[PDB]
Order: C-alpha cells, then sequence, then structure tokens
C-alpha cells in the first residue's frame, strides 16, 4: 500500500499533478528486516 | 529525485508539409468517391 | 521620477482599522502595479500584497482577512486598511512601484511561465506605532 | 530575517548568500536597505541589472545546476554598508511571498 | 454455439441516461464486432454504429456523435477468455427515440453482414 501525495509543483487546477511521490515498505536482502523507500510514478500507475 | 525543471514532453510537425501532404492525399481520395464531393477529418472518437 | 508621499496617522486602537494613503505626485496611478511592504522587528521586511491595473488586488495568504487595499481614479492615490489590529503588526509601512515580469522556461502555448514582481521605486516610508498607550 | 554581521575589506571583493536552494528556474530579487535614506533594488534578475546603480554589484546566474543565488560584490566601497534582502521566484517549490533570510555588510 | 443476451431495457424521463447491456459468449471475443442496430416502431432498420472489444473501438452514425457512449468489458481472469460484455449509454434523448435495440454481429473473420441477433431491449421515453 504505496502511501503517497503530490508533488510540491507549482500546478494550476487543471494542469493535474503529473507526477505522485509515493513512498511504501520493502524486503530487503535480509529476511527479518524490512525498509522504507519512496519513488515517482506517473498519474497512469496508480489507481486508489 | 527530478532535478531541474518539470515540462510537458511533446511532440512538433512541420505546419507547411503537414498541410501539403493532406492536400495531397485528399487529392488521391477523390477519384475513388466521385469528383465533387467534401471532406472533413476529425480526431478519434473514443476506445483505450 | 514619481514621489510617494505615504500620509498615516500611525495610531490606532487595537480592534480597529489601521488606515494609510500613499498619494501619488510624479505619476499616475495607471503606469504601474501598486505594492506594499511592512518591516517590523525580529523579521525581515515582508511584501504585504499588490493592486493589479484593474483593480484586482492580491493580498498574502497569511492575512488575506485581516488587511485590504483600494484605488482610487479621481484621487491620485493608493489607500492600505489593517482590520482589527494587534500590538504585533507595528513598524514601517512602504508603497512601492512594481513592474510586470514574464519569464518564459516553457512553451507558452502550455503555460509553463511564472509573473514575477519587483522593485525599481520605493517610498521614503511611515512610522506606525500601535499600543494602548 | 536574522542581521548577520559579515564584514569584508576594503579592495577585496564579498559573497552573499541567501538561504534555502529552490531546485528548478529561478528568477531572483536583491534589494538594499540603508539607515536613514530611500531603499532600492540592487539587482531584478540573475543577469540583467537596474540602471542608475554603478557596475561594481552582480549576481549568481542560476542556468546550469548547483548554482546558488550569491551576490558578488566587486570593488567594495566605504558606502556599501547596508542590509541586503533576497526575494526568491521559484518555479518548481511555490512562490516565496516573505523575503529571505537577510544579512548586514558593513565595511572594516 | 453463439450466445448473447441483453438486458437493461424500459421507460425513463427525458434527460436521463438509459444503459443497455449486451452480454455475449460461446465464442472467442477478440474479433466479432458488436453492431449496434436501433429499430423505430413504423419504420424500417437504422443503423447507429458498431463497437470493436479489442481496443474499443468505436465507429457511430452522422446523427448520434455527441450522445452516445459504446463501452465494453472484457475477462480479467483467463479462466473464461471469452466471456464480453457490451455496454451502450445513450444521453440527453429525444422523446422520439422510443424503440427497439439489438446487438447483432458477423461472420467469422468479417463483420458484414450481420447474421447473429438479440431479442432486443425495448426503450420508452415518457
Ligand atoms: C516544439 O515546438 C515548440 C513551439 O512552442 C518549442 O517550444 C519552445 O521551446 C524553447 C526551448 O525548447 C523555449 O525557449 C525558451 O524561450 C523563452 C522565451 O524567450 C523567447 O523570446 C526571446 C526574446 O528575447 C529577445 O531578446 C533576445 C536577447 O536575449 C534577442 O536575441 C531576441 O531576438 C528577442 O528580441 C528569444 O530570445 C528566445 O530565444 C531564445 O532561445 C534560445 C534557446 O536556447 C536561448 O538560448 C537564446 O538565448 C534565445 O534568447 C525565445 O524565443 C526564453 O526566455 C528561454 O530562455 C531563458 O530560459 C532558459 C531556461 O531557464 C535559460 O537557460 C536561458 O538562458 C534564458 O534565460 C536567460 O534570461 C533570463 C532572464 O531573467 C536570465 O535570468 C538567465 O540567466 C538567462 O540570461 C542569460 O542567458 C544567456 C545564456 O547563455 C546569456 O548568454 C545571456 O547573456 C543572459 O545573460 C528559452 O529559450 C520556447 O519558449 C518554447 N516556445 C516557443 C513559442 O518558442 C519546442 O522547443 C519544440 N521542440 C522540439 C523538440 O522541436
Ligand atoms: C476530439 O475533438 C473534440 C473537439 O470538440 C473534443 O471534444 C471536446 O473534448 C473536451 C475534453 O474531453 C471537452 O471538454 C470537457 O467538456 C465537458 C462539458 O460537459 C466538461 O464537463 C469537461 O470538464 C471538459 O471541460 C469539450 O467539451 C469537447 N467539445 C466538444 C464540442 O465535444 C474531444 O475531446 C476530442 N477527443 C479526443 C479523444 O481527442
Ligand atoms: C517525496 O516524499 C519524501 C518523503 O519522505 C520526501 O523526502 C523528504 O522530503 C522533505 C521535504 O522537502 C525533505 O526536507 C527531506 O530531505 C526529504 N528526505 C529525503 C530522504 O529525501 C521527498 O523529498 C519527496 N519528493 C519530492 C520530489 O519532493
Ligand atoms: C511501513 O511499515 C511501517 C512499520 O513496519 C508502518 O508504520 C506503522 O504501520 C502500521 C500498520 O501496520 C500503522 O498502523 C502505523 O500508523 C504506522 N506508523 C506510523 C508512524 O505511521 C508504515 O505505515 C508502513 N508504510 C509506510 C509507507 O511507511
Ligand atoms: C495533488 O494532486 C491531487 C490530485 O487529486 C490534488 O487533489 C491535490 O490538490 C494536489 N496537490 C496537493 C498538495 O495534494
Ligand atoms: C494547404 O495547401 C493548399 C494547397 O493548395 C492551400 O490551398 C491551403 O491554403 C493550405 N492550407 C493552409 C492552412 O495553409
Amino acid at each position: 500500500t504505496l502511501q503517497c501525495t503530490n508533488v510540491t509543483n507549482n500546478i494550476t487546477d487543471d494542469m493535474r499533478g503529473e507526477l505522485k511521490n509515493c513512498s511504501f515498505n520493502m524486503t530487503t536482502e535480509l529476511r527479518d528486516k524490512k525498509q522504507k523507500v519512496y519513488s515517482l510514478f506517473y498519474r497512469l500507475d496508480v489507481v486508489q | 529525485d527530478i532535478i531541474g525543471d518539470i515540462r510537458q514532453a511533446h511532440c512538433n510537425v512541420s505546419k507547411a508539409t503537414w498541410n501539403e501532404t493532406l492536400g495531397k492525399v485528399v487529392k488521391q481520395l477523390r477519384k475513388h468517391f466521385g469528383n465533387n464531393t467534401i471532406i472533413r477529418f476529425a480526431n478519434s472518437s473514443g476506445g483505450d | 521620477q514619481m514621489q510617494l508621499q505615504e500620509s498615516g496617522p500611525g495610531l490606532v486602537k487595537p480592534s480597529e482599522t489601521l488606515s494609510l494613503t500613499c498619494s501619488v505626485s510624479g505619476a499616475s496611478i495607471s503606469d504601474s502595479y501598486w505594492s506594499w511592504i511592512r518591516r517590523s522587528p525580529g523579521k525581515g521586511l515582508e511584501w504585504i500584497g499588490y493592486v493589479h491595473k484593474s483593480g484586482d488586488t492580491n493580498y498574502s495568504p497569511s492575512l488575506k482577512s485581516r488587511v485590504n487595499l483600494s484605488l482610487d481614479t479621481s484621487k491620485n492615490q493608493v489607500s492600505l486598511s489593517l482590520v482589527a489590529a494587534t500590538a504585533a503588526d507595528s513598524g514601517k509601512y512602504y508603497c512601492a512601484r512594481t513592474l510586470h515580469g514574464r519569464r518564459i522556461y516553457g512553451i507558452v502555448a502550455f503555460n509553463e511561465w511564472f509573473t514575477y514582481f519587483y522593485m525599481d521605486v520605493w517610498g521614503n516610508g511611515t512610522q506606525v506605532t500601535v499600543s494602548s498607550a | 530575517q536574522v542581521q548577520i554581521d559579515i564584514s569584508v575589506a576594503p579592495g577585496e571583493t564579498a559573497r552573499i548568500s541567501c538561504g534555502e536552494k529552490s531546485l528548478g528556474s529561478r528568477a531572483v530579487q536583491w534589494y538594499q536597505h540603508r539607515a536613514g535614506q530611500a531603499p532600492s533594488l540592487i539587482i531584478y534578475n540573475n543577469q540583467d541589472r537596474p540602471s542608475g546603480i554603478p557596475e561594481r554589484f552582480s549576481g549568481s546566474p542560476d542556468s546550469p545546476f548547483g548554482t546558488t543565488a550569491t551576490l558578488t560584490i566587486t570593488s567594495v566601497e566605504a558606502g556599501d554598508e547596508a542590509d541586503y534582502y533576497c526575494h526568491i521566484w521559484d518555479s518548481r517549490v511555490p512562490t516565496k511571498w516573505v523575503f529571505g533570510g537577510g544579512t548586514t555588510l558593513t565595511v572594516l | 454455439h453463439v450466445q448473447l443476451v441483453q438486458s437493461g431495457g424500459g421507460v425513463k424521463k427525458i434527460g436521463a441516461a438509459v444503459r443497455i447491456s449486451c452480454e455475449v459468449s460461446g465464442y472467442n471475443f477478440m474479433d466479432q464486432f458488436i453492431n449496434w442496430v436501433r429499430q423505430a416502431p413504423g419504420q424500417g432498420l437504422e443503423w447507429m454504429g458498431w463497437m470493436n472489444p479489442i481496443y474499443g473501438q468505436v465507429n457511430y452514425s452522422w446523427r448520434f456523435q455527441g450522445r452516445v457512449t459504446m463501452t465494453r468489458q472484457l475477462s480479467q481472469d483467463p479462466d473464461d477468455p471469452d466471456w464480453g460484455t457490451a455496454f451502450m449509454e445513450l444521453r440527453g434523448l429525444r422523446v422520439d427515440d422510443t424503440a427497439v435495440y439489438y446487438c447483432a454481429r458477423g461472420p467469422s473473420g468479417e463483420n458484414y453482414p450481420f447474421h447473429y441477433w438479440g431479442q432486443g431491449v425495448r426503450v420508452v421515453v415518457s
């Protein structure tokens, strides 16, 4: 579940934020521990 | 992290060449539908 | 070559309007935008807002409902009015001339630019001190 | 904001900084404030300057990345003692209404 | 065989949207364009366009452009990859289109002329 927000751009009302800044959890090499990483996705790769 | 400016990816087509090519296409299409007829294009109207 | 004359009593009881008028002498009110700046101790001078040519002024988000601006054509002057003033807004006021700015970095047809305003002629400033006594 | 005290030896250049570098195309503003006299602008664009003010001052052009807005004072003069304030216009991160952290320049 | 059914007729007040569903199975759904034919009482058949479920292609008539949406839904799981549902949403209808709607189709490899037809959803406006 990507906890995600809007890029802090100078957008207008019509010009939607075409980059969504999403942060989430992932499993590293050590199977016991889980890390939190962030990335950027285009608007057509996330559904609510 | 996105560095620098944020813009919208875009395409350009040279107007004179495009208009002349569409004129040629109209000329050749008018042969298969009779000489005196009207042709008007319109963008795609749906789908994925 | 315009001299901006700031007339203001500089004293207003708490919870009342603080009104000052920057009268225009050298030029006409419809030559460039008019903006206002407030300097207070503890922070740098703040760009509190501006007035558009068509009277469509803009204010800072912090004090959008606390301060008001007006422009009159019969008398060449601009008017600023604080609403429900407290003891923390005392200091110095400047009425300044501002010019339109248009720097382009993307493609105009798709927007992608910003309108920046700057300063080229300032007033000599006025001192306002608001307190109970 | 904070009146940080920076002094420059006469005859040598000085470099003043404005904090909180942005991450896009910029339009920089740089104003001065001298006690007892009317404040006036110094820089209105990175490589464009107003008339009347002598050539001694200049600003950093942020056309390449990593070039923070640094105010260069070349051939300093005893009359340069003032307060220097920055008003940053920034593209990605939103409009900065309040001027940036100021500096106090004094001549030694 | 060639199984095709309809759903969602009825009577509606002017100014509302009529949804008509046509659900098809018994054949691979990728091909075989759906053809949406409207039949108005007292007159011969009229055609209001067709849809292609490969990519939701549409091709309307000279009258309905701006009033119709020929949407589709494929099968998500490969368990039953040949269960298709073509939806037609009609909007802002005038009082003069009380009719019956059929979702016809065509032969193997082509689209003209129609062989199979549907029982037909009847729509009336009040
Ligand atoms: C598909 O088609 C679309 C059609 O729309 C294309 O879209 C266009 O895309 C381009 C870029 O891809 C965009 O370019 C920007 O344009 C804006 C708007 O300026 C326009 O108008 C100017 C008018 O200037 C007047 O004075 C000049 C003197 O300088 C004079 O020469 C001129 O005749 C005129 O009288 C034009 O000059 C300007 O052309 C510019 O284009 C060159 C592109 O690389 C540029 O390098 C040249 O200098 C030339 O001036 C344009 O037509 C420009 O403002 C913008 O350039 C500024 O912003 C960038 C990004 O930050 C910056 O790097 C530049 O250096 C420049 O910023 C200068 O000015 C700032 C003012 O505050 C200053 O702060 C900066 O520090 C910098 O100042 C210094 O600059 C140079 C750098 O070396 C230095 O030498 C100077 O001395 C100075 O100190 C962009 O160029 C178009 O806007 C856009 N739309 C249109 C309608 O064109 C699309 O590209 C196509 N795509 C494909 C794939 O085909
Ligand atoms: C093909 O070209 C036509 C040219 O008209 C495009 O029609 C226009 O499409 C836009 C965006 O879909 C419509 O704007 C929308 O209008 C509705 C009004 O109900 C509003 O609710 C939306 O918020 C949006 O503003 C515009 O009205 C429409 N114009 C007409 C005359 O139909 C069409 O979108 C193009 N299609 C493609 C796939 O490029
Ligand atoms: C995407 O969200 C993350 C949240 O973790 C941002 O990361 C921090 O963002 C703040 C806000 O400016 C910075 O002060 C921190 O330095 C950032 N931390 C790290 C480790 O990067 C991230 O900046 C956001 N992305 C964008 C483009 O703003
Ligand atoms: C990533 O994992 C961490 C913990 O491993 C999550 O932190 C907590 O997650 C629980 C859900 O199990 C929430 O109820 C808590 O509210 C979370 N803590 C905080 C401080 O929010 C975290 O939510 C996961 N997701 C992300 C994006 O970090
Ligand atoms: C970001 O995009 C969303 C899209 O729904 C929009 O609602 C929001 O106002 C934008 N800005 C922020 C700061 O979330
Ligand atoms: C396109 O080319 C034809 C060639 O005859 C010309 O008549 C027409 O004016 C052109 N259209 C435009 C928009 O230039």
